[PDB]
RNA sequence: AUCCAAGGACGGCAGCAGGCGCGGAACUUGCCCAAUGCGCGGCGCGCGAGGCAGCGACGGGGAGCGCGCGAGCGAGGCGGGCCCACAGCCCCCGCCGCGGAGCCGAGGGCAAGCUGGUGCCAGCAGCCGCGGUAAUUCCAGCUCGGCGAGCGUCGCGCG
RNA sequence: CAUCCGGUCGAUCCUGCCGGAGCGCGACGCUCUCCCCAAGGACGAAGCCAUGCAUGCCCGCUCACCGGACGCGGCGGACGGCUCAGGACAACGGUUGCACCCCCCGCGGCGGUCCUAGCCGGACACCGCUGGCAACCCGGCGCCAAGACGUGCGCG
């Protein structure tokens, strides 16, 4: 047949088994006013993210400190989280994971990190300022809002040489 | 109009082909090179300008880097034994004859196959 | 206890299972194959038919038809929702039918239907409705 | 059930240290028999386009091997989906390049260069000692070959050291406790040790207990044990000894090299 | 089931396109062997296998209908590259420049309320129930709520 | 990634079911700015089919025409592609065996053959002449080739 049949695919998010909750839909409004979210799928892919964290930390928390698999599979957990800019630097026990949050995975994105670096007014002229291709990650530019950066690339962002 | 600088990378040797591998990595920092023809010179004298073929090539996101393959041919004979037709054609070596559609061909050849003993008449 | 918990007992309570599963309304009726055959709809989420004679503690007349379906054969009666829609319905004319909320059960105040009408001559009921699509084919 | 023998290959249904590539297309090459057989085999336009790169189409190792640049054994192959398996000579005199095919650690076909001195023989596995046409004693090896009026001192699983450009036999190695082997199949392929015990079972296979020379000890069956010298090895192997680092050790050497 | 100059001859699409019937339900009677392979072979031929394109709201993923007190940016149009067996498409370089939201609902379960008609009629309502002169539930306008380039209805499976 | 809510009464506690709330597979309705990936006549009709295509290649044999046609010969066509009717200690999955078995190509060996050999014999194909038949199909005579056919030199 086509090789086309063999490519992979899935979702990258979960909804809510209860809709209607009132707490729930303001704390939602809430992040998407100060995080300036489009719509409600970006909540429920970092709530994805965070789910498959916490079940590989809670699976290798289950077992012996000197199993070799849990030193192998944390190792690699605390590495990316690490890379990622998620979780601090100073932490390095699995315990520590299992108490993170979406936020912190909000702060990492490419609104936040030019907004904290006072290269934007806001989030909102941030998302602007993405769209209209004016900023740049090392050498090349992004036109993701989404795009995550690294702890060593936090420091390399600029404005876009080519950018008016 | 910022220079452009190319580059030569897995240099391999090929004597049974009679030619060398080739990736060829071009820099324009916003600019663009005019195309291939004009950045032959840069990878010929990096390694006769009509000896080289560059068919791979695609520019990244923002137009910053642009990466392709050549191959630097020994002799022009070489070149014509070792080599994809429409490749020839692409470059300005000889020329497309005119197409023709395999429908028709397939059509004649079935009803030559139809035919019994000479078949010529069609 | 009242169940059997020997180390090898497991025939006896795949037997105990397998009989008793039977006492279920739902099971039974999802897996014993009579509502199969006597559903008209057999098994499908609707069907066609044809249009034969419009007709009719809450006290409120509601205006059905009697269908035939076309790949059965067999009669069943159908319910037109919307408010003024049995003008969009004529005598002897082609129907897409479908099923009411509850599977086979009735629904509301109306005795004895479970059908619905969805589309009529090959436009929605619903956009006939709202004025989207018009008859003036037929 | 299919009316006769089968041509074609499918890329999934493909052995797995191949290492082909999933999207590259529907189809793999079918090697043709010879002296290795499917499973313990690897075609040669897989080396002559996948690996060392020199083609990069299947029309250009067709070309090359029309034009008898490729020596297996000393015979030229022109054959695109000729079988090459373990202990082969793979020499390119136009390019001054000889390779001898082996195992790696990690189970898969590698080729490891090699010098005049050394290539111009082949070690051979002797699998069947059987009597052929009027009584005359024949044995057989892992390649597909046959060789009359042995030595009787040679018996069945012992190694043997056929110089190529006649074919015959110069010297044995005894199948014993105390000679370095390699392992060819199984979850231990490529691995170097020593024999230390040898218990058979009656009527079932024979196990074979091997030490590495680290220390680790691993078992495995005697239909894959390959005796390639006594203490020391007759030919030359990998830069690894034969010794199969752990997952966290590879990814080290994989973030080193990162 | 087909041709017949009536004595005769002739067929098997559950192969690729396409047509009828059936059904609730399902695409072009297109181009090519250039890539993966097979067959026969020395500097290649053939392949409706396969590849490319077309239709395609089965479905999945990523951006947007503004930000701020002036600029800027897309979609789109015209040319040049790159790619391509040939053509597209993506991406890059120049000139000019359309910013467009629907589907359900507002008594409870379940988040979201004021006027005008009708009068157990017409109609709503998965369940409870509303409607016999203020109808918080029908029909309309205003306002509001949820999801959102998607929303709702019917049947089946798990929960 | 361990959740419940409304309905039997004048009120209350239970059993018990009805309905709602989530995901996925299809069909119907309304609507749709840009890009990437992507299924697609299977669903008690394995029902019926105009039209075109889907299997060829070539070393051997040239007194054909100007060596290329055609023909004999060789290999392949038993692989690939489509569908799920039939079949319920069967097919199928894992695990044994043939000391009851067959096997083209390919690789490596081996190669002693009882009783004109400067190299044997006759044919057909294509083709020329002559003809039947609506078409499909073929007839009769005639010189010629073989890595074709037949005979066969040979250390049981
Ligand atoms: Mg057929
Ligand atoms: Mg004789």
């Amino acid at each position: 047949p086509r090789i086309s049949r063999h490519r992979n695919s899935s979702k990258t998010y979960s909804t809510p088994k209860k809709p209607f909750t009132k707490p729930r839909l303001d704390a939602e409004l809430k992040l998407c006013g100060e995080y300036g979210l489009k719509c409600k799928r970006e909540i429920y892919r970092a709530r994805y993210m965070l789910a498959k964290i916490r079940r590989t930390a809670r699976n290798l928390l289950t077992l012996d400190e000197n199993d070799i698999k849990r030193r192998f599979e944390g190792a690699a957990l605390l590495r990316r989280l690490h890379m990622l800019g998620i979780l601090d630097e100073e932490k390095d026990q699995l315990d520590y994971v299992l108490g993170l949050r979406i936020e912190d995975i909000f702060k990492r994105r490419l609104q936040s990190v030019i907004v904290e670096s006072k290269l934007a007014k806001s989030v909102h002229h941030a998302r602007n300022m993405i769209k209209a291709r004016h900023i740049s990650v090392g050498g090349q530019i992004v036109n993701i809002p989404s795009y995550m950066v690294r702890i060593s690339n936090t420091s390399r962002v600029a404005i876009a040489d080519t950018s008016s | 109009m910022p220079e452009i600088t190319v580059k030569v990378r897995k240099v391999l040797n090929n004597p049974l082909l009679q030619r060398q591998q080739c990736v060829v990595d071009v820099l324009h920092p916003g600019c663009t090179y005019e195309s291939k023809e004009a950045i032959k010179a840069k990878v010929a004298q990096q390694l006769d300008q009509k000896n080289i073929v560059l068919y791979g090539f695609k520019t990244s996101f923002g137009g910053g880097h642009t990466v392709g393959f050549c191959n630097a041919y020994q002799n022009m004979d070489a070149l014509m034994k070792y080599e994809p037709g429409f490749r020839k054609i692409r470059c300005g070596l000889i020329e497309a004859p005119k197409p023709v559609s395999r429908k028709q061909l397939k059509n004649l050849k079935n009803r030559r196959l139809k035919k019994r003993g000479t078949e010529k008449a069609t | 206890m009242s169940k059997t918990s020997g180390l090898y007992t497991a025939r006896k309570l795949r037997t105990v299972r397998r009989v008793n599963r039977w006492a279920d309304k739902k099971y039974r009726k999802a897996h014993l194959g009579t509502w199969l055959k006597a559903n008209p709809l057999e098994g499908a989420c609707m069907a066609r038919g044809i249009v034969t004679q419009k007709i009719g503690p809450n006290s409120a007349v509601r205006k059905a038809v009697r269908v035939q379906l076309t790949k059965n054969s067999k009669k069943i009666t159908a319910f037109v929702p919307r408010d003024g829609s049995i003008t969009y319905i004529d005598n002897n004319d082609e129907v897409l039918v479908a099923g009411f909320g509850r599977a086979g059960r009735a629904v509301g105040d109306i005795p004895g239907c479970r059908f619905k009408v969805i589309k009529v001559a090959g436009i929605g009921l619903l956009a006939l409705f709202l004025r989207k699509r018009e008859k003036r084919a037929r | 059930m299919a009316r006769g023998v089968r041509k074609h290959l499918k890329r999934l249904n493909a052995p797995k240290h191949w290492l082909l590539d999933k999207m590259g297309g529907i189809w793999a090459p079918r090697p043709t028999n010879g002296p290795h057989g499917l499973r313990e085999c690897i075609p040669l336009i897989l080396i002559l386009r996948n690996r060392l790169h020199y083609a990069n189409t299947y029309a250009e190792t067709s070309m090359i091997l029309q034009d008898k640049n490729v020596l297996i054994d000393g015979k030229p192959r022109t054959d695109p989906t000729f079988p090459v398996g373990f202990m082969d000579v793979f020499e390119i005199p136009k390019v001054h390049k000889t390779f001898r095919v082996l195992y790696d650690v990690k189970g898969r076909f590698t080729l490891v260069p090699i010098q005049s001195n050394e290539a111009g023989f082949k070690l051979c596995r002797v699998q069947k000692i059987f009597l052929g046409d009027k009584g005359m004693p024949y044995l057989s090896t892992h390649d597909a070959r046959t060789i009359r009026f042995p030595h009787p001192d040679i018996k069945t699983n012992d190694t043997i050291k056929i110089n190529l450009k006649t074919g015959k036999i110069d010297e044995w190695y005894k199948f014993d406790i105390g000679k370095i082997v390699m392992v060819t199949g199984g979850r231990n392929c490529g691995r170097i040790g020593t024999i230390q015990a040898i218990d058979k079972h009656m009527g079932s296979y024979t196990m074979i207990r091997m030490k590495d020379t680290e220390g680790t000890e691993f078992l495995t069956r005697l239909c894959n044990v390959f005796v390639i010298g006594n203490d020391s090895p007759a030919v030359a192997i990998p830069t690894t000894k034969g010794i199969r680092p752990d997952i966290i050790k590879n990814r080290e050497l994989r973030l080193r090299s990162i």
